[PDB]
RNA sequence: GGGCUACACACGUGCUACAAUGGACAGAACAAAGGGCAGCGAAACCGCGAGGUUAAGCCAAUCCCACAAAUCUGUUCUCAGUUCGGAUCGCAGUCUGCAACUCGACUGCGUGAAGCUGGAAUCGCUAGUAAUCGCGGAUCAGCAUGCCGCGGUGAAUACGUUCC
């Protein structure tokens, strides 16, 4: 479990079912299915005994789950050892793309708490 | 038994030429594998630790036995009684029927894994390994178990030195990170 | 950036060129941080003009497309009162 | 690929085998082609 | 420093992008409409003075 | 060259959502007003896209910006952190500009925060008003969730001056 992207779900149509794969998104799924000719097909999981394999190969050409996590990880590790400034933003809790800090930007900062008063 | 015949014809003769042996006949041999559960309870009230015990029957056909604690712990449950984890000691033909599933199927299935075990050797002989998923073992169904439980394997080598114990494993086809 | 291409002011170009062909002089200040690192520029160490003080910067093989002035932050950290 | 062993089930389909897995099968490119490209290879004219 | 600023502007910029708009009647930069190159206040006072047709004010 | 964009946090004010009166796809259909020659730039072609190549016409009730969007008609998902929402970030491109690191915009791909309607408290509005959907302009090399306008769809309630 499973034949291609590991741990694809069940009782869902195939396109959203492999969008869950850490790699393929929506439009990429539209492309791999355009190569497939499945036409959707199948709402549940019942494709075909061999077509599941040929799709397994095309998905195999795409790459790849936790190693793709290793791509981003090795990339940011490349972005910290380089000096730096971008990875510096990655670990300050500072947003990296460049969008102030005086308000909001809590996506990294977190909620609580507060430690100031006047007067 | 195919793995069992494999060292009787392929591995041993190659192993014999790699270095000298006293009294010719001598050769390192696998002894026992010990699979640990641990579970971790969290906290004591599983409530059914035995449900985890049933799961290990799938990983290996030998019946698991719960390991009752012989010492109390201030940090976690519990004083003696109410066993934590389980243990298995498969042997004989079961030994290589299980190891054949390990190299051919189990280890490659893991996501991030590519190879391990470098400093892992005791310097004496015994091999050790950690197992963090039931997906690793093909016989288990995905629908069962749900929440993950941990697992262990400890191959034993007859050889008195790790340098011999390691070389025996390499010819078995055991993966190494290198 | 865009295409054709990354843009040094061009004085740094002839400077690092002369420093590469001969002399092998090390540590030089620059005010023009806008210039991108180049493969010919590799291994040099430049004092970067943040404004307040020049910050020396070695160039590893890994850095090229990043801006030369990016590595030195003008900003002073943090500054905050009661840490921990 | 097929393998003759023993189990509670009379038949066992299996998604992955050592003869198919890229690591056990020599050093197949599979999908990588590791290190392409690093740490630098960026030039365009 | 408005004299220095208008002196800065009337002189040709090293780059064409540099030329920000400003009214002649007053040396204040910023908030100057480009189409008429007048101050909002410059155009205000001229509006009470009345420089162009017509109606004036707040129709439609 | 920086900084005016700081960052442990507080507050004011907007935007987007927390979804089946919905999401997504396909087809079909109705605007107003404004801007345009150092400009608008059709059509044809190249690129998945952004845009690019090339170039007709227009000093404009002629031509261009320009396609209206909600809606309607069907297909599909069937109640969940979801085909809900889009954050954050990575990679690869693109427009403007001597030049996009600080500190620009946009696109393709990938990643898929929080949030399942919000305490105390508080604001607007008596009809084409509230509700909501798109468009244009001033600003302007580039940058408009802000501001100023344009039109589409379009209600509920008003017993009354006890009380604020």
């Amino acid at each position: 479990a499973r034949i291609a992207g590991v741990d694809i779900p069940r009782d869902k149509r195939v396109v959203i079912s492999l969008t869950y794969i850490f790699g393929i998104g929506r439009t990429t799924a539209q492309q791999v299915l355009k190569e497939a000719g499945v036409s959707e097909d199948t709402r549940v999981r019942d494709l075909t005994e061999e077509e599941l394999g040929k799709i397994r190969d095309i998905i195999d050409k795409l790459k790849v789950e936790g190693d793709l996590r290793r791509e981003v990880s090795l990339n940011i590790k490349r972005l910290i050892e380089i000096g730096s400034y971008r990875g510096i933003r990655h670990r300050r809790g500072l947003p990296v793309r460049g969008q102030n800090s005086k308000n909001n930007a809590r996506t990294r900062k977190g909620p609580r708490r507060t430690v100031a008063n006047k007067k | 038994n195919r793995l069992k015949e494999k060292y009787n014809k392929e591995i041993a003769p190659a192993l014999m030429t790699k270095f000298n042996y006293d009294s010719v006949m001598q050769v390192p041999k696998i002894e026992k594998i010990v699979i640990n559960m641990g579970v971790g309870d969290a906290v004591q009230n599983a409530k059914a630790i035995d449900s985890a015990v049933e799961e290990l029957t799938f990983i290996a056909g030998q019946k698991p036995v719960v390991t009752r604690a012989k010492k109390s712990i201030a940090g976690f449950r519990l004083r003696e009684g109410m066993p934590i984890g389980a243990k298995v000691t498969l042997r004989g033909e079961r030994m290589y029927d299980f190891l054949d599933k390990l190299i051919s199927v189990s280890l490659p299935r893991v996501r991030d894994f590519r190879g391990v075990s470098k400093k892992s050797f005791d310097g004496r002989g015994n091999y050790t390994l950690g197992i963090k998923e039931q997906l690793i073992f093909p016989e288990i169904d995905y629908d069962k178990v749900t929440k993950v439980r941990g697992m262990d394997i400890v191959i034993v080598t007859t050889a008195n030195t790790d340098e011999e114990a390691r070389e025996l494993l390499t010819q078995v086809g055991m993966p190494f990170q290198k | 950036s865009l295409k054709k291409g990354p843009f040094v002011d061009g004085h740094l170009m002839t400077k690092i060129e002369k420093l590469n062909e001969t002399d092998k002089k090390q540590v030089v200040k620059t005010w023009s941080r806008r210039s991108t690192i180049f493969p010919q520029f590799i291994g040099h160490t430049i004092a970067v003009y943040d404004g307040r003080k020049h910050v020396p910067v070695f160039i590893s093989e890994d850095m090229v497309g990043h801006k030369l002035g990016e590595f030195a932050p003008t900003r002073t950290y943090k500054g905050h009162a009661s840490d921990d | 690929n097929e393998f003759e062993t023993g189990s509670v089930k009379e038949e066992v389909r299996v998604e992955i085998c050592s003869e198919c897995h890229p690591f056990y099968t020599g050093r197949q490119k599979f999908a990588s082609a590791d290190g392409r490209v690093d740490r630098f290879n960026k030039k365009y004219g | 420093a408005k004299k220095s600023m208008i002196a800065k502007q009337q002189r040709t910029p090293k780059f064409k992008v540099q030329e920000y708009t400003r009214c002649e009647r007053c040396g204040r930069p910023h908030s100057v409409i480009r189409k008429f190159k007048l101050c909002r206040i410059c155009f205000r006072e001229l509006a009470y003075k009345g420089q162009i047709p017509g109606v004036k004010k707040a129709s439609w």
